[PDB]
């Protein structure tokens, strides 16, 4: 039946992201207190996307 | 007496290593001692030459 003509719509769709670029990207903490001897952990990285 | 403090566990902070059942133990005997002389009362079954 709209063999020739113009359809237009509205949609939704789901969010999505890529990283362009890490901002902050690696902190650092020498946990000690209330373990068998030190460790090392890393704290969350910022993301630019 | 780890049931009263149910979600509270006691670790020196130097260690992963928690006290022993001997202190307890330890506090217990002397603790029983405490309540055996805030009454003139002796509380443990123990025969006695008077």
């Amino acid at each position: 039946k709209y063999e020739n003509h113009t359809v237009t719509l509205k949609i939704l769709m789901t969010l999505r992201y890529v990283v362009s670029d890490i901002l902050k990207e690696s902190r650092y903490q020498y946990t000690k207190f209330n373990q068998p001897k030190s460790k090392f952990e890393n704290l969350p990285q910022k993301l630019l996307l | 007496v780890k049931a009263y403090m149910f979600g509270i566990v006691v670790q020196n902070p130097d260690t992963g290593q928690p006290m022993g059942d001997e202190f307890y133990n330890h506090i217990l005997e002397r603790a029983v001692g405490k309540a055996e002389r805030a009454l003139d009362i002796s509380i443990l079954p123990d025969t006695q030459h008077e």
